[PDB]
Parts: structure tokens; C-alpha cells; sequence
């Protein structure tokens, strides 16, 4: 069993953006899926693992905008 | 002199002492009643802690003659009547601009915000995947 | 006007000259009588001081000469003014407001597009990592 998290999207304030009609990549889809999911009022589910990585990939990222 | 909030020169000019800033008493003391804090700073502020600047009876009397002697050319009430609707309009232009630009921006805010939830998504499955 | 006692319209108007109030001839009168005393001040009046008020039967005959269409419309220019007042103030704070919500979006936008090439750096250097 693979518990599934919802991610809370925080821009539930926010006015959904359109989808992108030519998603050339894996981040594309994502965000096409995210944004197909806000339409339906779906939240988004992820293994409970991918929160913990989200953490460590959000730790990189400071690292890098701090350039 | 002009109010922080009109940009206009005020008729009753007042300091807020939070922001040291000038405002029209009105505009002031109606965003203050409104949020109980200075416009700018967002500093809490009262009513009373508003400073009432008293105008020199130069300054009155430059504010009456100012008025009056540019006023004197049209001061008609047809002419009177026909200025406020072009300032009105005037405003209402600028507020559909404002309101406009606000749209576009949050439109655009909302679609990079979703974009940086994706790709951070997208890395963190990448992570997992290499990991295992 | 309307009579600070009875909260009706008064058919006799006085003014109480301690609390500058108008009060019903009779309901003043009868608490002096008794009490000594002005109804809202507690002041001590006596019935020599109290200003009765004259219905002016010029107001009566002033009543008639404004027109019909007048008194039926139910405008005065002080309200019109004080309404477009009122709505000038309100339209000023709003657009004080939206500048500086515009401004606040445009540094947030930033932010958070500075944020999304950063996850999408991460994510292409897993990417490349795996496929190695």
C-alpha cells in the first residue's frame, strides 16, 4: 500500500491558467495535469514519499536563486 | 504638495505621524476608519493621532485664488458641469487601466506559479526514481 | 428635523438652549416642570429660556413656489454633491489601492518566475544524472 497525499496547490486565490497546447516536456504535462486537476476541483495525489523529496528538491533550489 | 493617495493638492491637508507623510483629511481619515493603519507604512493608526495642518492665510488665500482665477475663465455652471464629466471620465480611465493591468498580471502570475509547482513536482519524482 | 425625546417629527418644535436641541413643545416643558433639569445635558433650564421655534409661514409659502417636480424629486445638488464626493473618495482609495496591489503582483511575479527556473534547473539536472 502506497499512502497517496494530496498536495495543497497554494494558489487556490489564484485564477487557473489556461492548458499548454504544446507540452514538449515532462514539466509541461505536470503542469497540464495540475492544471486539469484545479479545473476539476480534484486535489492532486502523490505518494508520501514525493513529499519528502519535494523538501530536498526545494532545498537545491534555494541554493540556486540565491546566486 | 500633494496627497499620498489623490495626487491631488489637498483642501484639507493632513500628517499622518506614522508615515510623516501629507494626505487629504477625507481620503485619510476614511482609510484609516477602514483599516485602522497608515496607508504607507501600514503602521497602526488612530483618528486623533492624525495632525490637522493649519494653512497660513497665505496659503488660503493662495488656495481661494488659484482656484478663483483659473476657475474665472469658465466658471459657468455649464462649463463647471462639463469639466467634472471629462475628470470623471479621466479617472475612470485610469481605474480600468489599473484594473486591467491587475488582471493580465494575475492571469500571468497564476500560470508561472502553476509552472514552478509542476517542475518542482517533476524533480522530486525524478529524485525518488534515481534513488530507487 | 425630529424631536430628541419622541423621535417623531415635532408638531410644536423648542430649542433647548443647553443641549442646542429640538425637543416637542410640550415633552420639554412637562420635564422642566418636573425635573428642573434639560432632558439630555442634565443643565438646570428654566421655561423663560426655552427658544420656542416659529414654522416660518414664509416656509409654508416657499414650500409652494418650488415646483412640484422639486419637492417630488427626491435629489437635492447638496446630496448629489456629497454622493459624487463620496464616490470620488472611494475611487481614489481604490485606485491608491490597486497601484499598490500592482506593485506588490509585479515583485511577487518575479519571485516566483526566478523560483520556477530554479526547480526547472534541478529537475534537468536529474534528468541528465539518470540518463548517464
Amino acid at each position: 500500500r502506497v499512502s497517496l497525499v494530496a498536495v495543497p496547490l497554494a494558489y487556490s486565490t489564484l485564477p487557473i491558467p489556461e492548458f499548454k497546447n504544446n507540452p514538449q516536456s515532462a514539466i509541461d504535462n505536470k503542469y497540464n495535469l495540475l492544471v486539469a486537476n484545479a479545473i476539476n476541483k480534484e486535489p492532486h495525489m502523490v505518494p508520501e514519499d514525493t513529499v519528502d523529496f519535494l523538501k530536498e528538491v526545494e532545498s537545491r533550489m534555494q541554493h540556486i536563486t540565491q546566486g | 504638495m500633494l496627497c499620498a493617495i489623490s495626487g491631488k493638492v489637498p483642501r484639507r491637508p493632513v500628517l499622518s505621524p506614522k508615515s510623516r507623510t501629507i494626505f487629504e483629511k477625507s481620503l485619510l481619515e476614511q482609510y484609516v476608519k477602514d483599516t485602522g493603519n497608515d496607508p504607507i507604512t501600514n503602521e497602526p493608526l488612530s483618528i486623533e493621532e492624525i495632525v490637522e495642518i493649519v494653512p497660513s492665510a497665505q496659503q488660503a488665500s493662495l488656495t481661494e485664488s488659484t482656484n478663483s482665477a483659473t476657475l474665472k475663465a469658465n466658471y459657468s455652471i455649464p462649463n463647471l458641469l462639463t469639466s467634472l464629466q471629462n475628470e470623471w471620465d479621466a479617472i475612470m480611465l485610469e481605474n480600468f487601466k489599473l484594473r486591467s493591468t491587475l488582471d493580465s498580471l494575475t492571469k500571468k502570475l497564476s500560470t508561472v506559479m502553476y509552472e514552478r509547482d509542476a517542475a518542482k513536482l517533476v524533480a522530486a519524482q525524478l529524485l525518488m526514481e534515481k534513488n530507487e
